[PDB]
């Protein structure tokens, strides 16, 4: 009637706006929206600070390119958002936090190309590491590359210096860089970048955790995977590329426990 | 404080919520929970240490997963004493439960054996 | 006095209902799957149906049932020697966990996280290892649960198995497999079986060595450890034995489907080793 | 404070006047006060997939075309 | 001479029409004249620390001065 | 025939109610543990 | 009754409480508390950030010494708490902050010492600079001390460098620094800690300004000012020194127009 649309979308929120022309409806992890800590699943009993519109607003990490030869990308959150302004220094001057967040994923191409990425968002994403001598051994450096992320391989590499062992993750993209097949992955909350049908992925994500609030520092609730199920094509050319842009806007984002601000080793 | 009544004094006593640099200097306990002690006719001075935490319950033995933070205790001012005063003096610390606090899985304590 | 006893488990399913030929705008069949969902079709969204009066019903692929069962998660081994021996009487530690064996592992792990009560059943066996005549008397053993922060026994007589206030089974041998329950124990609101983090922040202001940890670890799965002795002195004949523990997690709840296991396990965390990638056998495209 | 429920029959003896259709009701007391320490009652509840098979904003309509 | 009493249910099974909601209850018969023979029923009381936190002589109100 | 079954040891703790800032003469903070309490 | 008394005081913001037992009742300067922007008042219109308990408790600056010589301290607010945890984050991000305060002056000493300190609250604390060839020169560094405050002088001393000027303030303690009379200053909020009868300052600040929100970066809104009005003396020393120590808490902060953070130049 009016002509709006599964495909035309507009999500505000905080001083920030994303638009879409070409979305394929968007998700609500385990159809559940964020929140706020209810009082009778507290636990921390100090007031928390909320910080609403200078935190739960998007966030655009630097942007990846897409080749016939990408393997895939991760992310984990909230480390991806760890150095993203008042975001970040709330989570870090405090010992606790609780967050959602809108991921909204954006590759845009033409009519003329092809290609298929499938964007999942999995919970407590752990990956595998790169030793066969040792295990659980990748370092929290490593573990935690901030809003570069790191990306998937096609090959398992193990790490044979063991004098000084290189401790990062090797997570190969068929085994979803945990020992499970990728073609499981579809029971994450998800969507497909496919290129004839759509230019994004956005997914709204609940906080999940076996506690109502924990260490952000220590600990990542959401990992971001995206693999490319169908291999970037394009006209008759060898080496297409395309970008691939990440903008994340945390949700509903409390903390607790606040003192003198926590100075991580980061390298 | 056991001074004599003659001496004066600031204190301020942080409890700092785990995950950071422990507080070494006053500048960074400043900054977690805090009283300000002003020392007087009423003797003593309590701090509260408000159950702040990731888990449900922490382990009775040290973890870091479920680490609780760091207590200390830094001069505001200084004390200040008139003269025919001693100079250096005494406090007293306390600990005791909250009526929150509570305790669970019964264990046998390793404060206590007997060899052989 | 008695009490007597909205979808259960047990219903049956769906009823398949009659549909014919259908020429129209509404269309069933194509969809979209980059929207994240799945189509929710039936078969009289594409062919036509018959009547049919469903009588199958879900009631042992509950979550329950699909773990109502005890499976072995490990196997302790101790002795009573001679008192003659250079060898020590051997007990056992465990250190409990359901990661020391697969089967119930791989279960558990197609979900995030789980809440449940734990029922442990322990099967003892006995056999007597020199090619001697020699005889034993019937064993009593004493299964001791020594939670974190208990003494852990250091020999097999020492004062820790006093237990006044660990919980221990003495178990007789031949009679019925021991059983106990436990509540959820958890120190957080559900069990996590996967922890995408680390015990220790490392601090720049600090040594890498203060701050590190394993990746993966957490106390959120630190549930002590199990004891075990053989009460009965030293026999001059050695006897070894075994005791199993079953785990059945039985009033379970649990979240967040995960894709199962598809590569060999290789340790406690999901990393995986060099030669046991290729869960996939040959099979061409155009064979059936 | 017995409870008493019903059991669901799958192969029914040759009998109404006592097996097979009279609804055959089996009693269960719980003999301890820690409820970990009971039985299972398998009386369990079933629930629609959708937060899993479609978790998307707009609700689906399956004779429509997912995207519009 | 049955006791029947609650149990405080902690991890609850999926079920509520027979387990985890409509209040389980346990059943107690004691077998022996002597009560020292009886299980203990831990059905126990708290009280107010006060004995031992608080035993001074006048009230203490804890916003005012302790000593006034 | 059948039985059927004041703070007790498992009711639930105390909640914490929400507090907020405050500037007065109350002074909870301040004490004497001479007194023995 | 109870005895409650106006010597003795607790005062509670976030996670932070203080405590004094030699107080001389507090003053709300000019009758009013501290609050946040009406809606009728309003200016900026996107939703403002409001820290709440992050940022709204106490902060301890570095403690200074008293002693026979000194003439005087000052600091600047916001200034002097640019640098304290949350509150000097969100003012750094936003173009645009109100806020109150708590101050808090400490200084104790014993029943035979003697002086007294004159703390005053001064909305708009203009001082004058050091120059008598160029007016309003002050550089934006030597303005703005931060927590460290700076000082009175009892002497004018003209710089006369005018190849490199020092572009200072020379505040005259005897004329408030400003060019009017000292005596007068009791027209401002002010407290008095005469030290045989209190040993603290309490002032509650409201917001002051002619616009209901402005640059916090560019302008300080109150201005504290501590003088000797009777010098410390003690037994018959000849150089007795007690400290004095400044804690202050902001209250109903609010921030406005969230950007990138401001990285000033302050040396
Ligand atoms: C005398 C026998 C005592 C038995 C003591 C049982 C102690 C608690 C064990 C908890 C089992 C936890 C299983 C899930 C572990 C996980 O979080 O990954
Ligand atoms: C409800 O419980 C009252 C009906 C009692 C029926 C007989 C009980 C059978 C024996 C139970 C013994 C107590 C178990 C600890
Ligand atoms: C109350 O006790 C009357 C209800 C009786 C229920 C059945 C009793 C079960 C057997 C108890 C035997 C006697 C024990 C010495």
């Amino acid at each position: 009637a009016c002509g709006y649309s599964d495909r035309v979308l507009q999500l505000t929120l905080g001083n920030s706006t994303i638009t879409t022309q070409e979305a394929a409806n968007s998700v609500v992890a385990y159809g559940r929206w964020p929140e706020y800590l209810r009082d009778s699943e507290a636990n921390p009993v100090d007031q928390p600070t909320e910080p609403d519109v200078a935190a739960c607003r998007f966030y655009t990490l630097d942007t990846v390119s897409w080749t016939k030869e990408s393997r895939g990308w991760w992310w984990k959150l909230p480390d991806a958002l760890r150095d993203m302004g008042l975001f970040g220094q709330n989570m870090y001057y405090h010992y606790l936090g609780r967050s959602g967040y809108t991921v909204h994923v954006q590759c845009n191409a033409s009519k003329f190309h092809q290609g298929a990425l499938g964007v999942f968002a999995v919970p407590e994403m752990c990956l595998a590491g790169d030793s066969n001598t040792t295990t659980m051994h990748t370092s929290y450096q490593n573990a935690n590359p901030g809003e570069k992320g790191g990306t998937f391989t096609g090959t398992f590499t193990p790490d044979n210096n063991q004098t000084s062992p290189a401790r990062r993750f090797c997570p190969v993209d068929y085994l979803l860089g945990n020992g499970t097949l990728l073609g499981n992955a579809f029971v994450f909350p998800h969507q497909i970048i496919n290129l004839r049908t759509n230019n994004c992925a956005t997914l709204v994500l609940p906080y999940v955790n076996s506690l109502s609030i924990d260490s952000m520092v220590k600990h990542n609730n959401w990992g971001i995977a995206i693999l490319p199920l169908a291999p970037l094509n394009f006209a008759s050319e060898s080496s297409p590329e395309i970008p691939i842009t990440l903008t994340i806007a945390p949700m509903c984002c409390e903390f607790n426990g606040l003192r003198n601000i926590t100075l991580p080793r980061l390298q | 404080f056991c001074g004599s009544m003659m001496a004066t004094g600031k204190l301020l006593v942080s409890y700092a919520p785990p995950g950071a640099d422990p507080p070494k200097k006053r500048k960074e306990a400043m900054l977690g929970t805090h009283v300000i002690w002003d020392i007087g006719l009423q003797s003593s001075c309590t701090m509260v240490v408000p159950w702040i935490s990731n888990t449900t319950y922490r382990q009775t033995i040290d973890d870091s997963f479920t680490e609780g933070g760091y207590i200390s205790v830094f001069y505001q001012t200084r004390i200040v004493v008139p003269l025919s005063t001693p100079r250096e003096m005494d406090i007293l610390g306390f600990v005791s439960a909250c009526n929150d606090f509570s305790v669970r899985l019964l264990r046998d304590t390793t404060h206590i054996e007997q060899k052989a | 006095g008695s009490s007597s006893t909205a979808a259960t488990s047990r219903d049956a399913l769906p009823n398949t209902e009659a549909s014919g030929p259908t020429h129209s705008k509404e269309i069933p069949a194509l969809t979209a799957v980059e929207t994240g969902a799945t189509n929710p079709l039936v078969p009289s969204d594409t062919v036509q149906t018959r009547h049919v009066v469903q009588h199958r019903s879900r009631s042992e692929s509950s979550i329950e049932s699909f773990f109502a069962r005890g499976a072995c998660v490990t196997i302790m081994t101790v002795d009573n020697p001679a008192s003659t021996t250079n060898k020590d009487k051997l007990f056992a530690v465990w250190k409990i966990t359901y990661k020391d064996t697969v089967q119930l592992r791989r279960k558990l792990e197609f979900f995030t996280y789980s809440r449940f009560d734990m029922e442990l059943t322990f099967v003892v066996t006995a056999n007597f290892t020199e090619t001697n005549n020699g005889h034993a008397l019937n064993q009593v053993y004493q299964i001791m649960y020594v939670p974190p922060g208990a003494p852990v026994p250091e020999k097999w007589d020492d004062y820790t198995w006093q237990t006044s206030s660990n919980p221990s089974i003495f178990y007789t041998y031949g009679t019925a497999p021991a059983r106990i329950s436990v509540p959820y124990v958890g120190i957080s609101n559900a069990y996590s079986h996967f922890y995408d983090g680390f015990s220790k922040v490392p601090l720049k202001d600090q040594s890498a060595a203060l701050g590190d940890s394993l990746y993966g670890a957490a106390s959120l799965n630190d549930f002590g450890i199990l004891a075990v002795r053989v009460v009965n002195d030293h026999n001059p004949t050695k006897v070894t034995s075994k005791i199993r523990v079953y785990l059945k997690p039985k009033h379970i709840r649990v979240w967040c489907p995960r894709p199962p296991r598809a590569v060999a396990y290789y340790g406690p965390g999901v990393d995986y080793k060099d030669g046991t990638l290729t869960p996939l056998s040959t099979k061409d495209l155009t064979t059936y | 404070g017995a409870q008493v429920s019903s059991q669901k029959v799958g192969a029914h003896e040759n009998s109404n006047r006592a097996y097979g259709g009279s609804t055959i009701n089996y009693t269960t007391i719980n003999y301890y006060r820690d409820s970990a320490s009971n039985a299972a009652s398998k009386q369990d509840f079933s629930q629609d997939p959708s937060k899993f098979t479609e978790p998307i904003k707009d609700v689906l309509i399956k004779t429509a075309p997912m995207l519009n």
